[PDB]
Parts: structure tokens; sequence; C-alpha cells
């Protein structure tokens, strides 16, 4: 079991670990940081986009699974943060989705499309409700907290009312 | 596509202005070649089929873009008129596929044959066998049946709508006016009717309600409407549907009887029409005469007649004119044809002398066109699609081509991409079938289309666009089109494109190449000749080491290739650019000449073997010894620079000083070792080519072996003297490389040298650097003599 | 279109230059620091005295209805999100919508006058009888009960409800003792609660009453009324449908509340979204023949909440899209409207979960277009725009009012009077946008190097001595020489009176106020004697340039100085490094020119004593060895050709 998808995500691991422990080369550092700094900001959604549906429900998943999985603080609020970045990008794209149109596929592969095909209408009202999950988290990091309830109250998820506990459970 | 109804249910009710016209504009291209190339000439027919339904395609995409909101903004205002004139277009289209069968029709019977002239009954029949007489009356009543057609698709789905608002009962308020006159003495104090017919009143000259009448001309409206677009099916249903079928019924007497009938069995056709056309039309001309009544009872009885008195204000459109103007004059010539050859006895169509003893023609229809009084057709025939109308009608030349450079010198002020796209294949249509015009023109159509093109950019139409030129026009404009040219994606993208619709693609680089270096005209020829004061480098040095990507980039004619990679080089030495020599030479393999006779022997064409190869392999070898000789006097200079690895005293005092002093000199006896052993083999193979060099007269570096060759005289005599000033040149920097190698057995020749084979005079030889270089050698024989030697 | 800033001066519109004057009062009482009233008022004063009537009144509405006791939210996100400012503001929106009928009531009494079938009287109950005596004095079919003067009770109780006074209504009450049923209190009841409490027994007995019996009466205006009574259905309409939408807006909003009240029950309530898509599609532009009378249609669309509709609607107007930019900025000093980013998409974006006519305002696109529409306008109106983009924080580097300031400076390439006039190299001077804003230095200086990164050199001199930066200029100054060094410096074109002149005004910069660095002084003067030498050799003289060359004290001269170059070699600079190779060239050519003047020259005739070559073959022997010492062993090599030219000069002087 090696490589089980495109070594275009290997060449970029490789060259995040050798910028990261300097074993690159100090002629095409500047180059290195350049390409590093591009794809940083395209994976981080938020000057730059051209990803995947399928693979942004996946950063979202992952991030659901490493967060609310432990009790912290901070560390949840950077989750949250994260997950909420992800989201302001994947709603323009998941509202193309919904009306059985053209899966949004970059120029490069970077999986194999066999299996990441968005169009089935099944689990859009949960990522939705985990979008506005997301939502009301930065509005009551922000200070909100009569919206982010007001928006918990109207949608209906386990994650809002299990975050809402974890929440509650802090500030008592 | 749903994508597209999506998008105009969100624009009709959205807040926004959104023009996809540029975008549908530059769409519409692609898929016009693709049917282009999936439909040839040959089936005209499916070619044109697909073309219409593109065509249908588009218009319907514009005009949903366009109704999705008011026109009142010059954007969409030029959108609409934009798809007004892609309806013009499209229609000029079908006229003109519509001639091309009917002369493809006529071609194979233009040669006829009359023998037998004897009437019978059923006017028909002798209508049938005149029709094969003359093509005249055929192409008019062909434009009759093309103008219905045209009428039947503008109407649309007016059957469908007259359904939201049919009715059924009619005279109601007259009926109840009479009810209540019968049974009350009172409710019609007017002029009242007598009975409840259609013609009751009009026969009585007394009329009633106003509501009535105003209904009736409705009616009638849609009667007009219905069978101006050539339709009776539709207008006898309204007719049951409504109940005024009274005009279907008299609609039906300028008919004529269909006698084929030979026996019982077959179906009795022969029942509609009657005899009396002639006087039918006697009263239609009456009535025409003493016309009083609506427009639209007028401009049918106009039609049915015949009478351009009353006719010229009938007209109400272009096309409604030249349609009852060809309908007059082939009735007339019918009709004259037809009685003054047998009977003429009473004239059914009141027609002078003046128009019995004239043959109508069809120059004098543009004549009346043109001759149009109203405004409105002077200003319409002055425009710009009606005249093209007129001369695709006209199958005309002079005019058509006269009209054409008038649009050419106006310039650009009227036609647009798709105008010029239409052109183009309206030409090459008319190309492919017969004739031709002027080389002028046509050359002009064609850098006019190109033009276009490369603005509207898109690489994968250009080279489909471009084949269809002369070869040199052809190449001359794919050279200015590939000068701009840049990303690896998009030149081998281009390169494919090239490379299936067949275009030389490398030929076309060479001339680019070959074009850059006429413009350029050298730098200072090929001979050593040192800027004036002080300057940097020249301004067309960047462009001719940016055009060798191009160049490069296409490995397939490396003799030519390394031919222009030795001119550069000869234009670089001579305008003072070694760094950048030795750039090129490090990025090129050293085998250039080594592939070049490869693929020549490869090729299999020995037969016509030229100089060139052995030039290419001269300049290159002494291109490499030049450039070895260079770097070899650099690397000297450095380590006279450098210390001479010599124990020299800097201050020892201590233990750890005299260990640091050993090991320096044990580093500089083995970097003294190094550099002796590669300077004294890099001299050795520098001397052995020199030595087949000093036994000549002028010199022997770039020179030529004998005739065919790519150089020119000029360019050969610059080389001579080129040469003839490097091989001193050369043979001193020899002596001066071999000086510090401690090997001075083949030095000791110095002393001789100076004074051997030198038949030529000092004059040209540049006496600066021949100067500065044997003052160089008298350096260096005296730090020699400091080492101890002769 | 909209009023675009014309080129200089020239003539725009009366309104945005009243409008730019205010804004320019309220940035000078900003600048004082008294507290200022609101920018409202002026505007509403503004537009009356004007002689626009229209807009104005439009305006005097919009400021009326915004006068409202509400909480200034922060964006369209956090108003839209907030429960209790939404009805508070439906509230207010029903209560002005009664206004507004009130006033079309008096304007159509002014109208009729006073003569004519029973004119209007003052009093508000007074006032109602005349607009119904106006409307249909006649006894409508469909009576019941008695009557007050001959005219039709259920019709005064409509007018009355239409137009909200509810002590003519309870005047009407009073007065209609026997002339109605047993229902008077239950009126009075309605009309003294204003949460309508009246028994929820009693108003199901109304319900029911008009749900058995008030269904199929000849008379509208009674059954509309026993409807807002009992509280039935969500719409109920009879003929209020004919070009008169605001009557069946006032029932839709009686009929239809947000919060569960008296009498509340499924069926006979509604949400916001939809009377939003019914007054989007089915009262939307081009469907219910509102194009003609876009004023209604604006006012309905900011009465039930959708501004960003009304906003988009206003803009698509023609000479309308400067009102619609001026109530933008004002919702955004009433702080409103969400921030939105993007630059190319549309103006009216959503998200999934979002309903029509509250969209998300993409401010970023609206400020691109703004400023894409513009030409280099009046600096008056320069900087009332640049008072409202300062506003925005940082987004993603630097900041989009900087931004947008440097493309405008960059493009009118002007500041005599804006940043500051100049004598010759005077400081700076309080420049309109220094009056007004602080940080002008800085902002100077970051405009001046943004344009030297662009490619600007004479502007960005004059900028830099106008803020009074000698570091910046001389950099700058050798920057825009060191290149042209490279080439000739004879006068053939414009760079060489270009590079005097800076020259020129860094000499005199330096002369008259404090210079540069130590380090920056040495090197202008090594470059200012460096293109002397040039230009003296480039004229032709060799005499000139090699007594200069001698008097610079900096060349390798003996082997004893070589020490000392060679320390001084390693405090210079890249220029001072990279222009030895011209020095060097220009310094070989003047020498190999005089060697061959000495060639030529006789020994013994022509001139020149055998002494005097002597010494000058000696002399040429010390410079040459000078210079091979220093070229040896300086730890910098250039390239071939230059180091072979070197040792050729250092072998002809030897």
């Amino acid at each position: 079991c090696k490589q089980l998808f495109t070594d275009r995500q290997r060449s970029w691991w490789d060259a995040v670990y050798s910028l990261i422990t300097k074993k690159a080369l100090p002629g095409t550092s500047a180059k290195l940081r350049s390409v590093i700094q591009h794809d940083l900001t395209t994976l981080r959604a938020q000057e730059k986009h051209g990803l995947q549906p399928a693979v942004l429900v996946n950063w979202a998943r992952g991030l659901h699974k490493t967060g609310y999985s432990l009790n912290s603080f901070y560390d949840q609020k950077e989750y949250m943060g994260r997950c909420v970045h992800y989201w302001k990008k994947l709603l323009p794209l998941l509202d193309l989705v919904k009306q059985k149109k053209s899966i949004p596929e970059p120029v490069d592969p970077l999986f194999k499309h066999f299996h990441n095909k968005d169009i089935k209408v099944s689990e859009v009202k949960d990522l939705e409700d985990e979008a506005c999950i997301a939502f009301a988290t930065l509005d009551l990091v922000d200070g909100k907290t009569e919206d982010a309830i007001i928006a918990f109250e109207s949608v209906k998820n386990v994650v809002a009312y299990w975050n809402l506990a974890l929440i509650y459970q802090r500030k008592a | 596509s749903p994508s597209f109804t999506e998008d105009i249910t969100l624009s009709a009710v959205m807040l926004q202005e959104e023009d996809p016209g540029e975008a549908a504009t530059m769409s519409m291209y692609p898929d016009f070649l693709k049917s282009f190339l999936e439909h040839p000439s040959s089936a005209v027919f499916e070619l044109i089929e697909q073309y219409e339904a593109t065509c249908n395609t588009q218009i319907t995409l514009l005009k949903k873009i366009v109704k999705r909101v008011t026109p009142g903004q010059q954007k969409f205002s030029k959108t609409a008129s934009i798809l007004w004139l892609l309806q013009q277009e499209m229609v000029t289209w079908r006229l003109i596929a519509a001639l091309y069968r009917d002369r493809i029709q006529s071609a194979l019977e233009e040669e006829n044959m009359f023998e037998i002239a004897a009437p019978n009954a059923s006017e028909k029949t002798i209508v049938d066998k005149l029709f094969q007489r003359d093509t005249l009356v055929r192409q008019s009543q062909l434009v009759v049946d093309w103008l219905e057609s045209i009428a039947k698709d503008e109407v649309g789905d007016f059957s469908d709508n007259i359904e939201y608002y049919a009715k059924s009962v009619y005279w109601e308020n007259t009926l109840h006016t009479l009810k209540q006159r019968s049974m009350l003495s009172l409710g019609s104090s007017r002029p009242l009717v007598s009975e409840l017919d259609p013609d009751a009143p009009i026969r009585q000259k007394l009329p009633l309600d106003d509501l009535d009448r105003e209904d009736d001309i409705r009616l009638l409206k849609y009667l007009f409407t219905l069978i101006r677009a050539g339709m009776t099916d539709e207008a006898q249903r309204l007719c049951k549907r409504c109940g005024q079928a009274w005009r279907a019924a008299t609609l039906e007497g300028w008919k004529l009887y269909h006698d084929a009938n030979i026996n019982g069995g077959t179906e009795l056709q022969a029942v509609e029409g009657n005899p009396y056309r002639c006087v039918w039309k006697t009263c239609c001309w009456r009535m025409a005469e003493d016309e009083q009544f609506n427009k639209y009872e007028r401009a049918i009885y106009a039609t049915l007649s015949g009478n351009l008195k009353q006719l010229l204000p009938v007209c109400e459109s272009w096309e409604d004119t030249v349609w009852a103007h060809f309908k007059v004059m082939v009735d007339s010539l019918v009709e004259q044809e037809i009685r003054a050859s047998i009977i003429s006895f009473n004239e059914a169509n009141e027609l002078p002398r003046e128009y019995l003893e004239a043959n109508w023609t069809l120059d004098s229809v543009f004549e009346e066109l043109q001759a149009t009084d109203k405004k409105r057709v002077l200003e319409e025939n002055r425009e710009h699609y009606h005249i093209i109308q007129k001369f695709v009608i006209l199958a005309d030349v002079d005019g058509l081509m006269d009209e054409f450079s008038e649009w050419l010198s106006n310039g650009k002020n009227l036609l647009l991409g798709h105008l010029l796209r239409f052109m183009t294949h309206l030409l090459l249509f008319f190309r492919t079938l017969g004739l031709q015009a002027k080389e002028e023109v046509s050359v002009e159509v064609l850098k006019t289309y190109i033009q276009r093109l490369i603005n509207e950019k898109q690489i994968e139409l250009i080279a489909f666009y471009v084949s269809h030129l002369p070869q040199e026009l052809a190449i001359s404009q794919y050279a200015v089109f590939l000068e701009n040219i840049t990303d690896p994606d998009q030149r081998q993208r281009c390169l494919e494109l090239a490379k299936e619709a067949g275009l030389d693609v490398a030929s076309i680089t060479k001339t680019v190449v070959e074009n850059t270096r006429k413009k350029d005209a050298g730098e200072f020829a090929h001979h050593d000749f040192a800027p004036a004061l002080d300057s940097g480098t020249s301004e067309e040095d960047r462009a001719k080491i940016d055009v060798i990507d191009w160049l490069v980039f296409d490995p397939a004619q490396r003799a030519e290739a390394l031919k222009q990679s030795n001119a550069i080089m000869r234009k670089f030495l001579a305008s003072k650019k070694h760094e950048a020599a030795k750039e090129v030479f490090a990025k090129i393999p050293q085998d250039s000449i080594a592939e070049i006779y490869s693929q020549w022997e490869e090729q299999a064409m020995d037969s016509a073997l030229p100089a060139e190869d052995d030039n290419a392999i001269r300049e290159h070898l002494c291109i490499r010894a030049y450039l070895e000789s260079h770097e070899a006097f650099n690397e000297w200079f450095k380590h006279i620079n450098s210390p001479p690895q010599k124990p020299t005293l800097v201050g020892q005092a201590s233990f750890t000083e005299k260990v640091a002093h050993e090991h320096k000199e044990k580093k500089y006896e083995m970097d003294f070792g190094i550099w002796k052993g590669h300077l004294d083999a890099l001299t050795s193979d520098v001397k052995e080519k020199i030595y087949n060099v000093l036994l000549f007269v002028d010199g022997g570096w770039m020179v030529d072996v004998r005739e065919d060759t790519e150089e020119d005289p000029e360019r050969s005599h610059q080389m001579v003297l080129l040469r003839r000033l490097c091989l001193p040149m050369m043979c001193f920097l020899l002596h001066t490389v071999l000086h510090n190698t401690k090997q001075y057995k083949d030095c000791l020749r110095l002393a001789d040298i100076v004074s051997s084979e030198n038949q030529k005079l000092y004059t040209v030889f540049s006496k600066t650097e021949m100067r500065n270089l044997l003052q160089k050698l008298r350096e260096s024989s005296l730090m020699l003599l400091d080492l101890q030697l002769d | 279109i909209s009023e675009s800033g014309a080129p200089g001066r020239s003539s725009l519109d009366n309104v945005e230059m009243a409008y730019a004057r205010q804004m320019y009062m309220y940035n000078e009482k900003v600048v004082s620091g008294h507290l200022q009233p609101s920018l409202v008022d002026l505007c509403t004063e503004a537009a009356e005295r004007l002689d626009d009537k229209n807009v104005s009144d439009l305006w005097v509405m919009v400021k009326q209805m915004t006068d409202v006791p509400l909480i200034p939210a922060s964006d369209t996100l956090k108003s839209r999100c907030s429960g209790q400012m939404q009805m508070a503001f439906v509230r207010q929106a029903l209560n002005y919508l009664e206004q507004s009928y009130k006033n079309y009531t008096l304007i159509s009494v002014f109208a009729n006058l006073q003569q004519a079938q029973l004119g209007g009287v003052p009093g508000t109950y007074n006032l109602v009888r005349s607009f119904l005596n106006i409307r249909l004095p006649t006894p409508i079919p469909g009576l019941q009960d008695g009557e007050i003067e001959g005219y039709p009770v259920w019709a005064l109780i409509y007018y009355c409800m239409r137009c909200g006074d509810l002590m003519a209504a309870q005047q009407v009450v009073n007065r209609a003792q026997h002339q109605l049923g047993d229902f008077k209190n239950c009126f009075q009841e309605y009309i003294h609660n204003k949460d309508r409490r009246l028994s929820p027994t009693t108003e199901n007995k109304l319900r029911l009453h008009y749900r058995r019996a008030v269904r199929a009466s000849t008379d509208p205006y009674k059954r509309a009324v026993y409807c807002i009574i009992g509280r039935c259905d969500v719409s109920d309409n009879h003929s209020e449908v004919a070009d008169k939408t605001e009557d069946y807006l006032w029932l839709k909003l009686s009929q239809v509340c947000f919060e569960d009240e008296a009498n509340s029950s499924p069926q006979d309530r509604l949400t916001l979204p939809q009377f939003q898509k019914q007054l989007f599609e089915d009262y939307g532009e081009s469907h219910f023949a509102v194009n003609q009378q876009p004023y209604l249609y604006f006012q309905v669309l900011f009465l039930t909440a959708q501004f960003e509709a009304a906003i988009a609607f206003l803009f698509r107007l023609e000479r309308t899209r400067c009102h619609a930019v001026h109530v933008a900025l004002a919702l955004f000093e009433l702080k409103l409207l969400l921030k939105s980013t993007g630059q190319s998409a549309q103006l009216l974006s959503q998200e999934p979960g979002e309903p029509q006519g509250v969209r998300r305002l993409n401010f970023i696109r609206l400020l691109m277009l703004y400023t894409r529409k513009f030409e280099p306008t009046d600096p008056r109106e320069a900087l009332q725009y640049f008072y409202f983009l300062r506003n925005e924080k940082d987004n993603q580097g630097e900041s989009m009012f900087l931004r947008c300031v440097s493309e405008l400076v960059i493009e009118s390439r002007e500041f005599d009077m804006l940043l500051g006039k100049l004598e010759k190299d005077g400081s700076r001077k309080p420049g309109a946008i220094d009056k007004f804003t602080r940080d002008t230095k800085t902002i100077i200086n970051k405009v001046a190097s943004v344009a030297e990164n662009k490619g600007l050199f004479e502007e960005a001199a004059k900028l830099y001595d106008l803020a009074k930066n000698p570091d910046k200029v001389l950099e700058l100054t050798n920057k825009l020489l060191s290149p042209v060094v490279s080439q000739i410096s004879a006068p053939q074109s414009n760079r060489e009176r270009l590079k005097n002149m800076a020259l020129a005004i860094a000499e005199r910069y330096k002369s008259q106020g404090v210079s540069a660095e130590k380090s920056i002084n040495s090197t202008f003067y090594l470059l200012l004697d460096l293109i002397t030498f040039f230009d003296e050799y480039h004229a032709g003289h060799i005499d000139l340039s090699f007594d200069v060359i001698e008097r610079l004290k900096l060349v390798p001269l003996s082997q004893d100085s070589v020490e000392e170059r060679v320390a001084a070699f390693r405090n210079f600079s890249d220029e001072i490094r990279h222009n030895l190779s011209e020095i060097l060239l220009a310094t070989m050519n003047i020498l190999f020119t005089q060697y061959k003047r000495l060639k030529g020259s006789g020994p013994t005739t022509l001139g020149r004593p055998q002494r005097v070559q002597e010494d000058k073959d000696s002399v040429l022997r010390s410079q040459a060895r000078a210079l091979i010492t220093f070229a040896g062993m300086i730890p910098y090599r250039m390239s071939g050709d230059t180091n072979a030219r070197l040792v050729q000069m250092e072998v002809l002087m030897n």
C-alpha cells in the first residue's frame, strides 16, 4: 500500500518538510518559500480559491473530529475559526452542486477523480447546519452571543447543541 | 442545458446589468468553426441545416438576454440591434441557400427545346408548360414562396395566443337591441338594421354599433395576419370558432380547376375554382378603382387585382412591395402571352396600350425601387442589409465590388466580426461554386478577416483560417502572429494546431528570425569594431537573445539552428559580447555538428550535400577554440592575482604557525600541479589547432570550403578580415598562455615567431590589440627571465 | 448614469455639489473637535432649499423613517440576525405607512380645496369625513344598522383604520350610539389597546361570525373591517388591486404578525421572506406596471425591510446612482450595510440560507466600480471620498484607502496646492488633505516610494524634496544616475539634462540645510567627480581628464598608496563597486590616447624632450603598477574581458 493518490501531494509534502528542516538549497530558497506560501494560501482559502467541495467537506469533518473529541478552549476556538474560514468559501461551491450542474474541479488533479463527485442531494442539510454552527461560533467568539444562540435555536444539528453544552460547562 | 434556463430566470427578476453578449460572441466562433470543419462544401444541405440550427440557438439565447430586462441603456440597445442584424444575416443566408439551390437545379436544364404549342383546356397546363420556358417567373414565384415562409415564421405562436381571447358569440348587442325594439317598441331610436347577416348593413348602407365595428376590425386584423403568413387551416379554424366564415368562403374564387381526371377510379380533384376568373379579376379591378373601405380590404383587393396606382400607397413594407411588383409583372406577362397568341376580345385586366406593349424584365424592379419617392423607402434603399439583399438577388459584380471598395475606404464603421465572417464564408462558397472576384479585394478580405481574428484572440481559430490565404501572405502574417507568443503550454498548443492544420511553423519561425535579423541590419557586420567612447550593449541584443527560445523550442532544424547561432555569435563578437557568447555556448550542447551530420545521414539524402555542414563545423570549432583560449587566459590571470603557489614568508614564529605554513605549502604545490597539468593540456590542444593556421597568409577562422553556402560574399569578406585580424592575436594569446606552464620546449621559438611569416604589412591588423598583446608577451618573457629562463 | 468626476473644473450637479460642501463642513467640524449634529438634517435642508421636490420629499420620508428610536446595528448580517430590532422596524414601518396615508389624505384634501363637494374641515374626524365624501358620498350597497349624518359608517371606520387616527376612530365610535350594533365596546377596546387586547373569547366569536356570515356582502369596506377585527386568514382582497397596493400592504401587515399575540394561531400569520418574495416576484419590475413610478417601489422596498433590494433598484434607474451612493454612505455613517469581499462579482451576493431582498452587499465591489467609473476629479470630492475610505481598516496588507489615494496621485501627478508648494527646495505646506488628516510626512514618503517602485523619477524626487528627506533624495539620485553612467554621457537626448537638473537640486538642497549621512555624502561627491570626469572625457579633452583624475586623490597612485586604497575600498558600496568597470574603461582609454600621442610625437624632434618622455614613462609605470596591485589584491573579480583590458593597460604603461 504505497501512494494511493497523486504525486503532487507527495511533492508538496516533501517541499514543506525540506523548507521546515532547512534541507533545500539557499539559491532556490526564495522561490521555494514563494511556492509554499502560495500553496498555504490556497489551502487556507482566504485570497485564492480553487479546491473541491468534497475535499472541503473532508476538511470540515476532520476538523470537527479533531476538535469535538477533546475538551479544550483556545484549541477549539482555532478549530472553529478554521472551520468557518473553510465554510465561507465552501458555501459558494455547495451552491452549485445543489442544482445538479458541473463539479468545480481544478485544472491540476490533486486526487483520483472517480469518487469525489458531489451531485447527490443527501447531506446538504447537514453541511448547511455545520456552516451555520461555524457562523454562530464565530459570532460568539466575536462577542455576539444573542445572534449565536438565535442561530443555534433556529438550526437543528447535534453538533450545535454539543458545542453549546461544552461552552456552558466551561463557563460553569 | 438547465444552466441557461436558470440564468435567464434569475436575470428576468434580478436588478443587475449583466451583458453576456461578449461571451456569446466569443463562444459562437469555435462552434461555427467546428460546424464548418465537420460539414464541408460537399454536403451543403446538411451544412446549412446545422448552421441554421446553431444560429436559431444563439438567436434564442440573445433574444432571451435582451428580453430579460427593459432595453433602455446603450448596451442593451446595441444588443437588440445586434440581434436584429443577426436575424437579417440569417434570412440573407436562407435567401443565398435558396438561390444556390435554384441555380443548381437550373444548371441541369439551362438548354431546352420547344415543339408543342397547341393549347388545351384548363390554363394550369399552359402555366406549367410556360414555367419550363422561362426561369424569370420561376425565381419570381420562388421569392414569393420564400416571403410567405418568412411571414409564417415571423407570425410565431399566434395560433396559440389567439386561444387566450377567442370569442364564440357575436351580434349580442344587436340582437338585444332588436329584441327590445320588438318587445317594447323602444331601444332602436337610430338607423337600425334589418337582418343579422354580415352583409345586411353593408348592403343597406346603414351601420350600427361602434363596438361591433371595432370587434370586426380586430377580427379582420387577425384574418389578415393569418392569410399574409400563407395559412388557411388556422384561418378556417378561427372562422369556425368565432362565426365569421364569410371571409374564408369569399376568398376562394380566384382559383382554377385541376383537369386531370380521366376515369372514375381517380378521386375528384377538379372541383375547386371557376372559369369566370376573367370577370372576377375585372370586378376586383373595379373594386380597387372605387376603393373606399378599410385599409386591409383595400390592400387585399389591390393584391388580388394589380392596380399599381393604388398599390403604391397600399404596400406597407419592402417585402410586400416587391411581392406585389413581381406578381403584377408576371401576371401581365402571362396574360399577354396567353391572350395575344390565342384570343384577345375581352380585356380581363384593364391595361392600356402603354402596359400591353411593354415587356417587363428584372432591372425595372430595382429601377422603381430606387425611384420610390417615399422618404422611408429612400432611406431603406441606402443602408447596408437592404443593398446586400439587392446585390445578392441581382447577382451583380461591378456594383458589388464598387460598393465594397467604398465600404473599405470608409472603414470598419459598419462591419463587425460576425459580418466579416459571414462575408468570408459567402465568398468561399461562391469561389467553390463558380467564378471569382479580384485579387486585390480578395487579399483585402483575407487581411481584414485575420486582423479581426487576431483582435478576437483565440489561438485555436487562427491556424484553421490562415491556410485559406495564399502561401506567401499566410506565412508573412503568421510570422507577426507568432512573434508575440509566450507560455510553453500555449506554445505547444499552437505547435499542435499548426501541425494538424498543415502549416510549416518551422519555416515560419525561420522567416521570423530572418526578418528580425534583416530589421536589425546586423551588428558591426562580422568584423571586430570597437564602439565609440563608453557605451553598453546594443538594443537589438535583447531581441536576438530572446528569439532563441522559440527557435530551440522545436528540435528539428538543427542545421539552421546552429547556423543562426553561429551568425549571432559572430554578431556578438563584432559588437563585443563575450559574456553573452559564453552563456549561449554553455546553454547549447557541444555535439551540435554531431547531431547535424547524424540527421543528414539519417534523412537519406547525400546527393545534394552542400558545404553548410562543413562551414558550421569549422565555425563551431573556431568558436570553441577561442572560448577555451579566453577561459585559459582569465584563469591564468586569476592564478597570477592569487598567490603564485610559492612559499611566501608571511611571519613564522610558532609551532602552529609553521604547521599552517607547511599545510599551505602542500596545498599550493597540489594546486600548482593541477594548474600546470590542465593548462598544459589545453595549451597543447590550442597549439595543435593553431599550427594548421600559421602556414596560411590571410587567416583560417570561420572560413568556407566551396560555393553553395548560406554566407554572403560580403559576409565572407568580413569573416576573412576577422580571421586575418585574429590569427596574430590568437597566436600571441596562445604564446602568452604557454608561459607559466614551466614547459618552454614549445615556447623557445617565441624569439623568432614574431618576425616569421608576415607578407602583409601591419595596416588592418588593429595596431592597438597587436601592440598590447606583444607587450603582454614581453612581460611574460620578463617574468620567465626572472624565474630563470632565456 | 451617474455624476462621475469631471476632469478638473467643469460642471457637476447641484445636489452632489451641496452634499460635498456639507461633507466638507462636517470634516471641518470634526477637525475642530466640537460635537456635530447630524448630516441627515443637513442633507434634508439642502434638498428643501434646492429646486428639486420629488427627491427632496423622498429624502424627507427616509429621514423621518430613520429617525425612529432604534439601536444602531453594526452590519446587515447582525441586523437580520437580531429579532427584536426586526419587529421593531416592522412596527415603525407600519406606523409610518399610516402616517403617509394620512399625509396623502391631507394632500388630496388640499387639492380638493373647501368648496367642492364638502371640502376638508379642520380636525382629524372632519378631514376623514371629507375624504370619505370626496371618494364615495353615495351609500354603498350592503349597509347595516344606521349611518352617521348619512355617511357610510363601515367606510368611515375603514378610512380611520387606514389613516391611523385612533382618536378620530374613538370619536366616530362615540358618535355612532344607535347607528351600530353591540360591538361599540369591542371597537373602543380594540382602539384603546395598542397590543390588541379585546378578549380571546370575543375575538374567536367575531372570527366565527365573519367565517359564517360576513363572507359575501356587497360592502368591501365592511368586509375588510370585520376581517381586521376578527383576525382571519393572512390576506383578504376585495377591490384594492387597482394601482393602490398601499391599502393591501397595510391590511397584510395588520393581519400578519411575527410574534404571537391575542388570538394568534396557525393560518393567521406569515413570515417576512414571504412578503419579500411577493414584492420581488409578483410586485417586481415589469410585472405589476410599477416602472413608471419607481418612488412607490423604493418606498415599499424600504418599508418591507429590503435595503439591498431598494439600493439595487435605485442604482438601476437613470440619473439615480448618485442618490444611491449618497443613501449608501448615509447608512454607512449610521452604521449599516454588511461588508463583503469581491472585486469582479455582482453587487447583490448571498449565501445559502439568506432570503431575497436582504442580501450581502459587496462593499469592496461597490468601491471598486466607484473608483473605476471616475476620472481625475476635483480635490474637494476626492477628500470627501477619502473621508469615507479611511474608515475601513487594513485588509490583506496596506489598505484600500491607501491604494486608492496612491492610484489617484500617480494618475494625477500634481501636488503644488494639494500637498505643498515648492520654491526650489522648500519644506511642506498645510495642503487640503493636510488640513484634515495627519501623518502627511509618512503618507508622502509612502507615495514617493510607490512611485519609485513603479517607475517615476522627477516627480518622486520633487515629492521627497517637499517632504524633506535628504537620505532618500540622494538614494534615488544615485539609483537613477547609476545605470546612465554605463552608457554615454554626451548631450544627445534628455536623460543627461534630467540628471543634471537632479544633481543641481540635490546639491542646492545639501547646501541649504542638513545633508545626508557621511557615507551618502561621500558617495555623492564620488559620483559627482566621476560624472565630471566622464563629461570631460566625452567632450574630447584629455589633459583636463588627466588632471582631474590626478587631483581626485582616490585612484591607485603608487605601491604605498595601494594599501590605503584597498583599506578604503572595504568601506564603499554596491554602486561604487559596480561603476569601477566604466571608471577603469575610461581611464584606460585616456591612458591609451596619451600613449598614442606620446608615440606619435618625436623623442628628439617635434617637441617633448627625452627627459620629459622618460618622466612620463616612469609616471605611467608607477600608475600601472599601482593599478595592477590594486586589481590583484582587492577581493573582487569581474570578467575576462575587463581583466584582459586591465592587464593590457598595465603593460602598455609598463
